[PDB]
């Protein structure tokens, strides 16, 4: 979830500017995608909770999503769950309904 | 004679029944879509 | 202690949580929200913190 404490978090200012400055250079592109690739418990959850609780990124974005995907998933969960953090109710509801 | 063909069945029988009994074990050990 | 009448008075929103042995996360989760006032509305963990 994007909920967490930034006073523990020892300085990522470094890789927080520069992931910033990837994102000042969204509309240059048709749809930006970035990766934050590592091994297990590096920070990379943890980098990316930092970037997007910043402000300067909450003025650029209208509507910032956290998703959840893990190991066990399904595809149903991930639309609605993209959708509950649109602002769209939480509707009993099937797949082709939800891209729509 | 029946007797060749009766080992025969003989042998075929018991192929299946030891199959099945070494097989059964391991189904008792555990137990357990396209849009547009 | 949290019915007396100037701990009501000190706390906006006083909030009773039952966790037994067998719990599970989200359940606390909804019940600090049905606690609060939000809906009980089916929903996932991570909204949940937001
Ligand atoms: N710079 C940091 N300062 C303080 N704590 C940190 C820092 N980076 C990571 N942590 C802590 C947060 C968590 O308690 C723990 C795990 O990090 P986290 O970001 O959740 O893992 P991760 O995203 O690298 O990999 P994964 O999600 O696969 O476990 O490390």
């Amino acid at each position: 979830s994007p909920v967490y404490d930034h006073t523990q978090v020892v300085g990522l200012e470094g890789d927080k500017r520069k992931i910033k400055e990837w994102l000042f250079r969204s509309n240059d592109s048709q749809l930006l995608i970035m990766a934050f690739v590592g091994m297990g418990g590096l920070g990379k959850t943890t980098i990316a909770q930092e970037v997007f609780n910043d402000k300067e990124i909450e003025h650029r974005f209208e509507r910032r999503i956290w998703v959840s995907v893990s190991q066990t998933f399904t595809e149903e969960q991930i639309m609605r769950s993209i959708l509950r953090n649109l602002g769209d109710a939480s509707v009993g509801d099937d797949i082709g309904t939800l891209l729509r | 004679l029946q007797y060749k063909k009766s080992k025969r069945l003989q042998e075929i029988n018991e192929r299946i029944t030891k199959i099945k009994s070494q097989v059964e074990p391991y189904f008792e050990f555990i137990t357990p879509d396209r849009w547009s």
